[PDB]
RNA sequence: GUAGUCAUAUGCUUGUCUCAAAGAUUAAGCCAUGCAUGUCUAAGUAUAAGCAAUUUAUACAGUGAAACUGCGAAUGGCUCAUUAAAUCAGUUAUCGUUUAUUUGAUAGUUCCUUUACUACAUGGUAUAACUGUGGUAAUUCUAGA
RNA sequence: AUUCAUAAUAACUUUUCGAAUCGCAUGGCCUUGUGCUGGCGAUGGUUCAUUCAAAUUUCUGCCCUAUCAACUUUCGAUGGUAGGAUAGUGGCCUACCAUGGUUUCAACGGGUAACGGGAAUAAGGGUUCGAUUCCGGAGAGGGAGCCUGAGAAACGGCUACCACAUCCAAGGAAGGCAGCAGGCGCGCAAAUUACCCAAUCCUAAUUCAGGGAGGUAGUGACAAUAAAUAACGAUACAGGGCCCAUUCGGGUCUUGUAAUUGGAAUGAGUACAAUGUAAAUACCUUAACGAGGUUGGA
């Protein structure tokens, strides 16, 4: 192909953005950042269609360009129409001191969870890779594309850390092993939260995992899609749509219109 | 406005002079832009801008930029090129200021005057104003004229309608031309006319009209080329120039275009072997004087003349304008228009008059100078307005006239005229220093006798010398002429001393041009004369051999300097022949030089220097051997000269190169 | 047979209402006429009132002219014309290959001259732009100051 | 999984590296000039992975055909190897040789103008989608070579060549819009060279650049739809009716006013802002203000 793509089509932009089909023809294309294209929510989407603080396109252009700084992502200022806010992030709306979790539904739509000045401090990080680099030093990396220097050594590659944004400090981690709580970042099963049952590795190039939860449903997904929302039953963050558990179309009806 | 008028003009086949006078930018430039868009004989016009190559073509509309300078020849030539409905837009300086205009502003075209700075030329402006002012024919648009009245044009305005314009040649082609009779059929015909008459076209007709097989085959010759294009285009025409022409005799009817230009010797011989049509232009710029034309004809002639222009209708006011401005009119040789005229009888009286005569119009007025001009101009082989302008405005112009009986305001015509042109401080004052030894020669002053002429009826009276004596009577005097044993003695008898004999036969006369000086002041002029004369003495052998014609230099009569000359060729631009001949300084140098004088050194282009100078090898020949591109040959010759000088004396050459 | 043709067939022609289609289809007939990827300051370059437009930073205000920049101008968009080919689909990580983009991170060992290291009160240039001098049927022309 | 790293390690590399940034923030520190104080970013570099990628790449699948039997090896048909290219994998080649091996499961091979093909519901049914190809290779006179660069087999960069193919003061000096429209043509076949970048998308340098995106129209049975547009009623006056199959019988009985009543029927203009082309935003939707004239048979 000519070179590298550079736009994005209304029609082609993820169902996670709950986008306007009739809308236009395009859609703000996520900027190369911390999260992958599909797994992200560009700010313009976050304020216009989400919060609804903005509206028309120029509305954003003001907000992120205005010399006041109205948007914060993980304790930092952002002024990019399409910064890819990803899973388990913390976004603050300066002018109102609003704090949000970037989390998927139970139906897989990006949801905004309101946090208390309390959780707004800690953010959950999942461990990408772990190896030693320059001059005998250990480095850990998080999905959030965080690069960590001198990390606690009791941390295996597929771990989950709790991060104190305020001090850029770590605390209480927890690997994925039979008996923990987890969130699935993507898949025919995303947005779910349950107890890890067991992890059968097949090495041939793809390991799998099982899970249980509230109504004790059986879940199946690939490791790469498991995010440890916590150690031993206690979750670490407040979940959207009540608990991370979806209902039969049948259970939804009976709960709402009670059929 | 003028666009309507333009329509009338092309319909009439006439042209008009549109004078734009005013500020350079204001009237001149902007108006020209507007006129181009507006005036459309066709859509717009070619509007060639002039500020020789152009003649075969014709153009609708043109502009002549006299704002700084006026070259009259160019103006006349430009007009001849313009088609029917065309307008010649003359760009002039502000009208009130024009006459004086020229000074600091100056007539830049002053190449006639050739003072360091250009000057006024008021007289010419005055003559111009007279012709322009005389009648309604020329349109004068002056600045600060919010509205200019345009006589003529759409609506009723001044310009009496001429008939739509659209036999003389036909009467002439075969017709006057059928040369068969008790008298010989083979003879020489000479058709003469002003420019644009159709002489060439007439001459072209005969070419085919005689058919190869059929009427017969023809031939054609001409001087330095001249537009061969019309004749042949109108035409078996083949062309071999006269000299090359001298080869073999094939044809029944020879045609020579503007033969007057060709040497009498060469021309005469050629006319003998066949039957010919002789064409010659007169009564215009770069034409031939009618006085000379008669002498030329006498050498034979069936002469015929064509009166009407092919390109425009007769009576074209533009053409009338230029003729009058330029003083095209010839009448004095046959006769003057008055009680007197024609031969000038009575005792000849010698007198001088100044340029000032030009302004006054009374006794001694524009007329006296005009008459003098007509006479000298008439007697010359070629006529040119540069002469006229020079006569009018140029400083340092002095005249002497030989006149017949003078009494009342109107008397008989002049017998003779002498035009002296100060020179110093072209021709006698440009070359004495390039060609001679003293770098300084250009500095002094002298008066060249540009033109001397005695009415043919009056000749051999001694009036000619009488004219010269009057010139001296009340640094030196000089003259340049085609060398003739006869003419030289005239000048020698005049008291001139032979200065130089150049290399190239006059293209027109066929004789080599010599220069002579009549020493007025001893301080340096007799010195320059004698010194040059001596130099010529040393050079004499060199010249004779070089001439090819190898004519010995009688002239009017029955070294360290060489080093300077040599350096000038080596270090500078002086030309080869100047240094070279068989043996001027250059051959002198080769004899002495141990170097390649032979195959490489000596003096000239070929073996670089020797092969051309000694061998007389062709430029083309040595360029090949030497493997030079051409032009480079001269450079090599110069380099060779430098080398020889250095070998002779390094220190001397260095100083000479330096200063 | 039946007429009809709920056959057309086109062949005749009339309030208020719109989710609203129209030289890929022929030849992958192209440029009439119309037309055309450049650009900004917290930010890199502007005149001690000849960019200069004010106005009085004031040793460098804006303010911009122009340039320098520095960027994209490998994007598409129309085009099978091909193509029986992995084209393409899945279906490969690439111990086999390259990588702007984006972050993240981030870098004490440069002498050690035999520290006038000079001494960094951070170098040198170079140039435009710029004033001008031009040229030429005439350039995205171009000359030379 | 490593000869992996990231180690070193020496050497030895015309080889790097390494903010002569600018921006506000200069008030705290001591000093008192000082030394700082740099704050903070802008402006860099560094390598790594950071998406960016591509780029390979196994592993299923184009029409028919055995009347395809056989195929493929001079340098590749194979292996394997030396190198060299390749940016970097590769017979890709330099070699150098291996003879390879493909194949009736038809292989060699042939023949199908072939450019080329995503959603979801759903007892059953209901239905439907993405939107004229999601997907996805090869053209931008011919040829050539070259171009940018993170990044082109660079169409729309060149050149130069060819060709066309053009302006001309003679001289030189053009020019390839299947990214549009347009006229020819073609000639099967279809609307002004609308309005805006109002969105929503685009690019993009620190803003609000620019967006031939997009949008908006119109045109436009286009396919069209819709299917709703003079009747409601006052009176008189009354001939007798008027129909039948009718042949005569029968049926019985309003019917004409080219008579006199009905509401301030209604249509059409006028602010009317406007979902509204922030301008289409008066054209919508209002609102009102006003305001009825085929046939046959003499």
């Amino acid at each position: 192909a000519r070179g590298p793509k550079k736009h994005l089509k209304r029609i082609n932009a993820p169902k996670s953005w709950m986008l306007n089909k009739l809308g236009g023809i395009w859609a703000t294309r996520p900027s190369q950042g911390p999260h992958k294209l599909r797994e992200s929510l560009p700010l313009s989407v976050l304020l216009k269609e989400r919060l609804n603080y903005a509206l028309n396109g120029r509305d954003v252009t003001l907000i992120l360009n205005d010399k006041e700084q109205n948007v914060f992502v993980d304790g930092k200022v952002r002024r990019d129409k399409g910064y890819p806010t990803g899973l388990m992030d913390v976004v603050r709306i300066e002018k109102t001191d609003q704090s949000f979790r970037i989390l998927y539904d139970t139906k897989g739509r990006f949801v905004l969870k309101s946090l208390s000045k309390e959780e707004a401090k800690y953010k959950l990080l999942k461990v990408t890779a772990k190896a030693i680099g320059p001059n005998q030093i250990p480095y850990i990396v998080t999905h959030d594309s965080r690069t960590i220097r001198f990390p606690n050594p009791e941390i295996k590659i597929g771990d989950t850390l709790k991060y104190d944004l305020v001090n850029n400090k770590i605390e209480n981690f927890a690997h994925l092993e039979s008996g923990n709580v987890c969130y699935i970042q993507q898949g025919n099963n995303i947005g779910r939260v349950g107890i890890i049952q067991h992890i059968e590795k097949h090495q041939g190039s793809f390991d799998i995992c099982h899970v249980k939860d509230a109504k004790g449903n059986a879940f199946a997904t690939r490791l790469g899609n498991i995010f440890v929302l916590g150690q031993g039953k206690k979750s670490w963050i407040e979940l959207p749509s009540g608990d991370g558990v979806r209902e039969t179309i049948l259970e939804e009806r009976k709960r709402k219109f009670s059929y | 406005r003028i666009p309507t008028l333009i329509r009338n003009g092309l319909q009439t086949k006439k042209r008009s002079f549109f004078v734009v006078v005013g500020d350079h930018a204001k009237e001149a430039i902007v108006h020209l832009y507007y006129i181009m868009s507006s005036m459309d004989v066709r859509q717009n016009k070619s509007v060639l801008w002039a500020y020789d190559k152009i003649l075969g073509n014709t153009y609708g509309m043109c502009i002549l930029q006299d704002f700084e300078a006026i070259t009259p020849n160019i103006l006349a030539r430009t007009i001849e090129t313009v088609e029917g409905g065309g307008l010649v837009v003359l760009l002039l300086k502000g009208m009130t200021s024009l006459k004086q205009l020229y000074t600091m502003t100056m007539d830049v075209h002053a190449r006639y005057r050739t003072e360091a700075h250009d000057d006024v030329i008021a007289r010419f402006n005055e003559r111009f104003l007279l012709s322009l002012g005389s009648c309604e024919s020329c349109l004068v648009i002056d600045d600060e004229l919010n509205v200019l009245p345009i006589s003529g044009g759409k609506g009723v305005k001044p310009l009496p309608p001429p008939d739509e314009d659209e036999v003389d040649q036909a009467k002439a082609l075969l017709t006057f031309v059928d040369a068969i009779a008790e008298k010989t059929l083979r003879n020489t015909v000479t058709l003469t006319a002003a420019r644009g008459r159709g002489k060439s076209a007439a001459m072209g007709v005969a070419i085919a009209a005689a058919v190869a097989y059929g009427y017969s085959n023809i031939f054609i010759t001409s001087p330095s080329p001249e537009n061969l294009k019309t004749l042949f285009e109108f035409v078996t025409i083949q062309y071999i120039r006269p000299q090359d022409a001298h080869v073999l005799g094939q044809a029944e009817l020879v045609v020579i275009d503007e033969a007057a230009a060709i040497p009498l010797p060469l021309v005469k011989k050629l006319m003998g072997p066949y039957l010919v049509f002789m064409a010659s232009t007169i009564s215009g710029y770069e034409g031939t004087g009618r006085s000379l034309s008669l002498k030329l004809i006498k050498q034979l002639l069936k002469e015929i003349t064509l009166s009407e222009p092919i390109r425009y209708a007769q009576g074209d006011n533009v053409e009338k304008w230029l003729n009058t401005l330029l003083c095209l009119d010839a009448t004095l040789p046959r006769s003057k228009i008055s009680t007197t005229g024609c031969p000038d009888p009575s005792q000849c009286e010698l007198l001088h008059v100044n340029r000032d005569t030009l302004f006054s119009f009374h006794p001694v007025s524009e007329k006296f100078l005009q008459q003098m001009v007509a006479l000298y101009v008439a007697s010359h082989y070629k006529n040119s307005p540069n002469d006229l302008q020079l006569m009018s405005d140029a400083p340092a112009h002095e005249l002497f006239v030989l006149t017949g009986p003078i009494q009342e305001g109107r008397l008989p015509e002049p017998l003779c005229v002498i035009q002296v042109s100060l020179e110093g401080k072209d021709l006698i004052p440009w070359l004495v220093s390039q060609q001679f030894q003293d770098d300084e020669f250009a500095s002094l002053s002298g008066a060249r006798i540009v033109r001397i002429a005695t009415n043919p009826d009056y000749m051999s009276m001694g009036y000619g010398s009488k004219a010269l004596q009057l010139l001296v009577d009340y640094d030196y005097v000089g003259v340049s002429y085609g060398l003739t044993q006869q003419l030289h003695k005239f000048w020698k008898r005049a008291q001139f001393v032979p200065v130089y004999l150049r290399q190239t036969a006059n293209d027109l006369t066929g004789e080599h041009t010599c220069v002579m000086i009549r020493p007025l002041q001893d301080g340096n002029d007799p010195s320059w004369l004698g010194a040059f004369a001596a130099d010529f003495h040393k050079r004499f052998l060199s010249l004779l051999s070089y001439k090819f014609r190898e004519f010995p230099s009688i002239l009017a009569l029955t070294t360290p300097f060489d080093h300077k000359r040599l350096e000038s060729y080596a270090n500078g631009l002086l030309d080869y022949h100047v240094v070279l001949d068989l043996m001027p300084t250059i051959a002198q140098l080769y004899f002495t030089g141990r170097l390649r004088e032979a195959v490489k050194l000596s003096g000239l282009q070929q073996a670089i220097l020797l092969a051309l100078g000694l061998q007389r090898k062709d430029i083309d020949t040595l360029a090949t051997e030497l493997n030079l591109p051409g032009s480079q040959v001269l450079a090599i010759f110069m380099k060779i000269m430098r080398k020889v000088t250095q070998h002779f004396g390094a220190l001397v050459s260095g100083a000479i190169a330096a200063e």
